[PDB]
């Protein structure tokens, strides 16, 4: 062990072992040994993530866990500040598994294999940063450090306006980071400390005006990472131009942070605006569902299609953060989990019926389930627990968001009425797009102007593999939820505990 | 209540060695079906 | 005892039979699509295991045993507590030993339905996973479960109308069944989220009494519990097909006919009005709920036995008229007869279920002739004299006609007599409507029964593009079930009867519990022969031949025939309308704020590609902007 | 623009900037009329 750094491992090691991507000897090439060495430093992280989080992590602990602080820069207050929380136990599971199997999902690349496992390695390593560290300074390093990785990951792979998408993606997330570092440095330098640590932050007591503008300036912040509908167009360019294993964990992931810390740093933080901001992101939720839903249903590309949907399945995030009560947080981390396995299984399906069938386009594709039988079965369920079938992870985060939204006292009584009533019309719509893209993709009779062009060529047993290993988690979660709410019950329960002394 | 942590320790070893052995079976990338590089254009 | 303890593996064992067999449908794929008879004894070993857990369950209750609760705390909170489980109740073994019996009846049936299929093993673990999320919704203590194992029988719904992908049509269908059983989910949801926000319980008994101990305090005025409850009620209109939401259960046959038997016409279908009986306890207090239970049964009645006259398919007119029976049901529900409406209930799903097996047998004996086209082998207008080449389908198909007629003794005449004497005594304006449409219900069942079963062959003449030439018999694993649901369709009618009602004692509605028999079970038996007789005239006899009189009130033949123009209706207001505006919000979406984004990145790029030009190649410019400079900074830094 | 008007969503003058236009503001107003009722209707 319990004196061994942990968390400062599972950082560092993949990228530790990402340097050393050039000396992997490959005559041949493709790509092969690099391929198999970012799978085993994949498998050996989530090995430790798991082990650490088995022995270490305590399940009815609500503080920090894990905990390292090491002295990086004493001038400025910079500290390698690493722990464990309930709010981040869950998602560095859910990072090193996604990422375990985006590697493994990353298979079909011959490009520039070193480079792309290289990069997957240093978003690896980079990806547990923003959910492991405690200072805000290093919070903005690690936030900031998937702007040239996924720059990158979209600009050489996948996409043919990958360049644009990169391009709106890269200054469009640094640009919010900027408003990250301002809010950082403000709420830092309030009163008579420098102390840069996240719960130190968070033990001050700041007036209200104040915490109106850091939660202006985090809510723009995070209303970029996370998709908030006015501010959410560099999704669908950077996500429906994205290879599958980027996608997965560009969207399976790196949506999550930004959604992670709108509970960190903007409810746990700064409760008093948390308390007058809560009703926009209440609505702004259930605007992100049927905006998105709509939009969904309106792409004839697939990719995008996925990506809205993507966009939509976030409004119960929002909802969950913004109701004051214990089972609406819940909801709303088990949506940022179960989203996560949800549309990474999607995004990695939409790819390789893209690698089948070379088109993205709804208009063609026509009877393509003839052919590729189990990518068709495969699709079905997954497409399924987007749609929050019971059984599956997507149905209880929602339901636990509605209840814990409507059951909420802190909101008037039409307010309720009105958002439950609309926050609900999204349970119609996502069987519409959802099922309208499988009845025009894989269903009907088979399209002889595309079978003569493309080899349709069912799934491998690796693909089968992917989609079983994150159907496995789905269904285990939607069946007993208390699996992944245990982790972060007690958190949560500091959270709203904490949030809920500023409501008359 | 069950607890997650026996549940995940018996099914990460599995994991493991099951994403070991199903790197090893691919078959439609490594032959000539695929015509592409792995990005998406 | 272990049999109550263990009463949760009556749903775990067949979702087993999904999750093994199609484990070796998506991993070993080779292997077990050759499987197809292991894997039909497998489901149905699993499925016979399950009917005799239900039956001894069932048997217990009927014998005593006080109903039996087991909850588990399935998601937790600060002060909420969502909890699972399950309850054997008299209702809940009922509907367990209906549902076991006639899955395991439409099984043996697909064993020969499906022989000459592809889609052999992945029928059966659909069938094994719907039998596992029906026999999990009918035991749900709570209002959450069935929402749970409500969707989850809709899934499956939606993937066994769409079992044959290849086609166009079933896509289509089983894309609108989802979404317009969603129609009604939402609403669903809707109400038991509010439910749980007025009462907090979850639980029918327990939202049915701190209902009472709210609405009669100046808590939770009426009209909100009056909202509360019709949304709630707008799940049973959806899946039970009423009067808005009917227009996917005529699409959903074109999926298999053994799931237009189960999860069509006997056992989903027959889900809504389990649940109006489950919220019984929360419908009982409201009159307005009440009333519009009650009227759109009635007019989904009479709107069913209305259309299903003019249909000229085998399975369009078959859902009408399940259409029109689950009215019959509903109405019965809405008029406070809980008893008379779950006893309908139970004569439904035996002669309906029966219905279609008869329907899917002669479909199965004329696809081996006109061929395997949809359109020609399930029209009525092609069939004529099946009787003297089907001999027991047509005795089979006989009684039923005869069940859901109300004409003999048997089951079909007991139940809708009860509920039109609780209707006649509640609500004079509407039973004079549902005897009306009684007679027309025994008018189209006996002209779907002179169609097919009476005359001779009366093929299609031009074409038939391929055991052959005459209807020959389908196999015993497609008539012996047909044969074990004729013994209900004809016997279990007397439990309900007015004297001696073994099923008012057994099933009676929760909380507290002859001179008029006779004349009402005069007029409906009377108006069942009138209809009789009229079908025996025009379709049999000839000279009240159905195309004079089909051209005397031709708007109203039109009217009919086009199924009321509902899904024209849903095209033009609906489908287009959510089209039109997810298209518009997506112009929005690219236009305005990617103009914004654009926008911003296009005017931050015209002003350094004009702010280049202030640097001209001119040394002596640029040192006159030095000395501007300095004397603009001298006079600034001096006020 | 071109790119979204085939196949299901195919209606004329869709892409036109009458009706982006109109749409726009009714899409936008109702989102700023739902903030502002948030703001005002709801309590904390
Ligand atoms: C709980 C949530 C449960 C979600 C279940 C959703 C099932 C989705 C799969 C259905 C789509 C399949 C499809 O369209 O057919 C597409 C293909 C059709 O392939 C069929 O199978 C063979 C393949 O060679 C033969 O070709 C058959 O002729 C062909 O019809 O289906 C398959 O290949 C796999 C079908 C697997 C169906 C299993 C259903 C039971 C699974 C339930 C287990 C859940 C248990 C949870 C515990
Ligand atoms: C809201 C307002 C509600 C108005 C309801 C509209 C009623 C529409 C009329 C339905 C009747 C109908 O169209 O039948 C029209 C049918 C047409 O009959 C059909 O005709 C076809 C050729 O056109 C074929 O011959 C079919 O076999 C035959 O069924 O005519 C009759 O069968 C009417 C007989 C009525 C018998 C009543 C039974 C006694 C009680
Ligand atoms: C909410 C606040 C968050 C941010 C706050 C801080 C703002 C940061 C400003 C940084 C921008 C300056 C960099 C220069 C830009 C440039 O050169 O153009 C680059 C491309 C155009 O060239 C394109 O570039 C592509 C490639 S390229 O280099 O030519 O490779 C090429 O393919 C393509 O044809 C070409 O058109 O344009 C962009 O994509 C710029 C997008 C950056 C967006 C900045 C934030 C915008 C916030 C808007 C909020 C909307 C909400 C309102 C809704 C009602
Ligand atoms: C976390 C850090 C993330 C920084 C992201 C910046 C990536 C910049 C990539 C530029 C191109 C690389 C040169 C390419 C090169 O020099 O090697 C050449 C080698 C080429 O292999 P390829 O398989 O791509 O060759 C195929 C091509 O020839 C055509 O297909 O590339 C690599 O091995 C991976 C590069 C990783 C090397 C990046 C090291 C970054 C160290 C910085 C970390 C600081 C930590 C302290
Ligand atoms: C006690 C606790 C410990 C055990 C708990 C876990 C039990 C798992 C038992 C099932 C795994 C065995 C699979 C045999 C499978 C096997 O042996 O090979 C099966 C088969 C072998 O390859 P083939 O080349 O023969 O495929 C047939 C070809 O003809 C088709 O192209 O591969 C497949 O077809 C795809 C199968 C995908 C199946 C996915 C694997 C199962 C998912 C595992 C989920 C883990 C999630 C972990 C999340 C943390
Ligand atoms: C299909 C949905 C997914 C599967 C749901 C069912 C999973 C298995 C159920 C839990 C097994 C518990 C094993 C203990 C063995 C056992 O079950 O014995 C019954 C058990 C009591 O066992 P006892 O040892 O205390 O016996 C009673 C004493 O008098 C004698 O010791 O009751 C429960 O634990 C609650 C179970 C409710 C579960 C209902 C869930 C809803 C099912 C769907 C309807
Ligand atoms: C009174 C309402 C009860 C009747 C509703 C019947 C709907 C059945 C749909 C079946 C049609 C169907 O399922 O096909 C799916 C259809 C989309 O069409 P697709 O392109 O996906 O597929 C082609 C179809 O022709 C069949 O697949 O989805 C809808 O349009 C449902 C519309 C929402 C459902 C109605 C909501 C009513 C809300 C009232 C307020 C309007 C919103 C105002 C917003 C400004
Ligand atoms: C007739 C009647 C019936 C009923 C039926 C039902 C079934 C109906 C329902 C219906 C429902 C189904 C309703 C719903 C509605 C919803 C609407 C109301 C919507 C709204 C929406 C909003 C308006 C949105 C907004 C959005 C857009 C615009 C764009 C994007 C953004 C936003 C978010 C803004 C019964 C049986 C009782 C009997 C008697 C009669
Ligand atoms: C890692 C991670 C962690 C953990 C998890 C675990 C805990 C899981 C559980 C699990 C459980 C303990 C299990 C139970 C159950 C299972 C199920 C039961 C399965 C099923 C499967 C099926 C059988 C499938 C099938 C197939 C597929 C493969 C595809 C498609 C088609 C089909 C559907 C046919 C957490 C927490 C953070 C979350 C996230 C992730
Ligand atoms: C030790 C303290 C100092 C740390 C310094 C950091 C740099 C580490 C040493 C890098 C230099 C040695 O670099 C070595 O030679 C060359 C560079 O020409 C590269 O060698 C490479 O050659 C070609 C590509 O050019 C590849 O096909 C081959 O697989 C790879 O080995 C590798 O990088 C490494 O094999």
């Amino acid at each position: 062990m319990s004196t061994f750094p942990w968390l400062t491992t599972i950082i560092l090691f993949p990228i530790v072992a990402a340097l050393a991507i050039p000396f992997i000897p490959d005559p041949t090439g493709k790509g092969r040994p690099i391929r198999w060495y970012a799978l085993a430093v994949g498998l050996i992280d989530f090995a430790l993530i798991v082990y650490a989080f088995t022995n270490f992590y305590d399940l009815n602990t609500p503080g920090m866990q894990l905990w390292e602080s090491y002295d990086w820069i004493p001038e400025i207050g910079l500290r390698w500040s690493v722990g464990a929380d309930g709010l981040s136990m869950p998602l560095i599971l859910l990072t090193g598994f996604i990422t375990t199997l985006a590697i493994l999902a990353a298979w079909p690349v011959t490009l520039k294999p070193r480079l792309f496992y290289f990069l997957m390695l240093a978003m690896y390593g980079g990806q547990i940063a923003v959910f492991a560290v405690q200072d805000m300074l290093v919070f903005f390093l690690a936030w900031e450090l998937e702007l040239i990785p996924v720059y990158l990951l979209l600009a050489i792979w996948g996409g043919h306006k990958r360049q644009y998408a990169a391009t709106k993606f890269i200054l469009y997330t640094a640009g919010s980071s900027l408003f990250i570092l301002v809010a950082g440095l403000a709420m830092a330098f309030y009163g008579d400390t420098v102390s840069f640590d996240m719960q130190t932050l968070a033990a001050k007591d700041y007036a209200l005006g104040f915490q109106l503008l850091v939660y202006a300036g985090f809510l723009v912040a995070y209303g970029v990472k996370l998709p908030i509908v006015p501010l959410h167009t560099w999704l669908p360019d950077a996500h429906g131009e994205a290879t599958a294993p980027v996608h997965m964990l560009l969207a399976g992931i790196l949506l999550k942070m930004g959604g992670y810390a709108l509970i960190r740093m903007n409810v746990d933080m700064l409760p008093a605006a948390h308390a007058k901001f809560a009703p926009v992101l209440v609505i702004l939720g259930v605007v992100n569902i049927i905006y998105a839903a709509l939009t969904s249903y309106a792409q004839r590309n697939l990719k995008r299609k996925i990506a809205y949907s993507s966009i939509s399945h976030i409004g119960f995030v929002l909802i969950g953060i913004a109701s004051f009560t214990n089972l609406g947080m819940s909801g709303a981390v088990l949506q940022m989990v179960s989203h996560g396995l949800i549309g990474a299984s999607l995004f990695f399906l939409v790819g390789a019926t893209y690698d089948r069938t070379h088109t993205l386009i709804l208009e063609e594709m026509g009877g393509v389930g003839q052919k590729m039988k189990k990518i068709f079965a495969m699709f079905t369920a997954c497409s399924l627990a987007s749609l929050a079938l019971p059984g599956m992870s997507g149905f209880v985060a929602e339901l636990m968001v509605f209840i814990g939204f409507a059951t909420s006292d802190a909101y008037s009584l039409p307010f309720r009425v009105i958002v439950v009533f609309l926050a609900a019309v999204g349970v119609i719509l996502t069987p519409i797009y959802l099922l309208s893209m499988l009845r025009e993709i894989f269903y009907g009779p088979e399209n002889k102007e595309l079978v003569e062009h493309e080899a349709l060529v069912d799934a491998e047993p690796r693909e089968v593999f992917i989609i079983a290993c994150l159907l496995v988690p789905i269904i285990g979660i939607g069946l007993y939820p208390k699996l992944l709410t245990q982790i972060y019950d007690a958190t949560t329960g500091q959270v709203i505990a904490r949030a809920r002394e500023v409501l008359p | 209540v069950i607890s997650v942590k026996p549940i995940l320790l018996a099914m990460t070893p599995v994991f493991i060695l099951l994403c070991l052995f199903f790197g090893t079976r691919n078959g439609f990338y490594d032959t000539d079906q695929y015509h592409g590089n792995g990005s998406a254009h | 005892e272990p049999l109550y303890q263990y009463a949760w593996l009556i749903p775990v064992l067949p979702l087993l039979g999904a999750l093994i067999v199609g484990f070796g449908l998506i991993a070993f794929s080779e292997t077990t699509s050759k499987l197809r008879r292991p894997s039909a004894i497998f489901i149905m070993a699993l499925m016979a295991i399950a009917m005799g857990h239900s039956l001894t369950l069932f048997w217990s209750q009927v014998q005593g045993h006080l109903p039996y609760t087991q909850m588990i705390e399935w998601a937790a909170a600060g002060n909420l507590h969502i909890a699972m489980g399950y309850v054997i109740d008299p209702l809940a073994a009922l509907m367990l030993v209906i549902v076991t019996t006639v899955a395991f009846l439409v099984m043996l049936y697909s064993d020969g339905y499906m022989a000459h299929d592809p889609g052999y093993v992945r029928f059966f673990a659909y069938l094994s996973l719907f039998g596992s999320s029906m026999l999990g919704l009918v035991v749900s203590p709570n209002l959450v479960q069935v929402y749970i194992f409500w969707e989850l029988v809709g899934m499956c719904s939606y993937l066994l109308i769409g079992f044959w992908y290849d086609r166009k049509s079933a896509a289509e269908a089983a894309q609108k069944a989802f979404v317009t059983n969603r129609v009604g989910d939402f609403g669903l949801l809707l109400g038991m989220v509010g439910l749980f926000w007025a009462t907090g319980t979850f639980d029918f008994a327990g939202m049915g009494d701190r209902l009472t101990e709210l609405v009669n305090t100046g808590l939770l005025s009426p009209s909100l519990a009056a909202i509360l409850a019709i949304l709630v009620f707008l799940g049973p209109v959806a899946k039970s097909a009423q009067f808005p939401l009917h227009v996917w259960l005529p699409d959903a046959m074109e999926g298999p006919t053994p799931i237009s038997a189960l999860i069509h016409a006997a056992t989903m279908v027959a889900a809504g009005v389990f649940l109006i009986a489950r919220m019984f306890p929360v419908f009982e207090q409201l009159p307005q709920v009440m009333t519009t239970i009650a009227w759109t049964g009635a007019f989904t009645a009479f709107m069913g036995a209305t259309i299903a006259i003019t249909q000229n398919d085998i399975k369009k007119s078959l859902a009408y008229s399940t259409i029109s029976q689950l009215g019959y049901m509903v109405m019965g529900m809405g008029v406070g007869a809980y008893s008379a409406g779950l006893f309908h209930l139970m004569t439904h799903a035996y002669f309906k279920a029966m219905l279609f097996l008869g329907s899917g047998s002669v479909i199965h004996s004329m696809e081996g002739v006109v061929g395997h086209n949809p359109d020609l082998a399930q029209d009525m207008r092609y069939m004529g004299g099946l009787r003297k080449y089907m001999p027991i389908t047509g005795a089979t198909f006989l009684v039923g006609c005869l069940a859901i007629s109300g004409v003999p003794p048997f089951a079909g005449f007991w139940s809708k007599d009860e509920i039109l004497g609780a209707v006649f005594h509640a609500n004079p304006a509407m039973w004079l409507l549902t005897w009306l449409t009684a007679g027309l219900t025994a008018f189209y069942m006996f002209r779907m029964y002179f169609m097919t079963f009476e005359g001779k062959f009366r093929n299609v003449p031009p074409e038939r593009q391929e055991h052959a030439a005459v209807p020959h018999e389908s196999p015993w694993t497609m008539t012996l079930p047909l044969v074990v649901l004729a013994i209900p369709s004809t016997l279990i009618g007397f439990v309900g009867t007015p004297f001696n009602n073994l099923f008012e004692v057994f099933i009676h509605a929760p909380g507290e519990e002859l001179t008029e028999f006779l004349i009402l079970g005069g007029s409906s038996v009377g108006i069942g022969l009138m209809g009789i007789t009229v079908a025996y005239l025009m379709y049999l006899k000839g000279t009240p031949s159905p195309q004079a009189i089909a051209k005397a009130i031709q708007p109203l033949y039109q009217f009919s025939l086009h199924k009321w123009y509902f899904d024209e209706l849903y095209e033009a207001v609906f489908i287009k309308g959510c089209r039109r505006l997810a298209r518009q919000v997506l112009e929005v979406d690219y236009n305005v704020v990617d103009g914004v984004v654009n926008l911003t990145g296009f005017v931050t790029m015209v002003t350094g590609e004009g702010l280049k030009y202030l640097q001209n190649g001119r040394a002596q410019f640029y040192a006159l902007i030095v000395l501007l400079a300095v004397l603009g900074f001298v006079i600034f830094s001096v006020q | 623009a071109t790119d979204f008007n085939r196949g299901i969503m195919k209606f004329d003058g869709a892409d036109s900037p009458a009706m982006i236009a109109i749409s726009a503001v009714l899409i936008l107003g109702f989102i700023a009329a739902l903030i502002w009722w948030a703001l005002h209707t709801a309590y904390a």
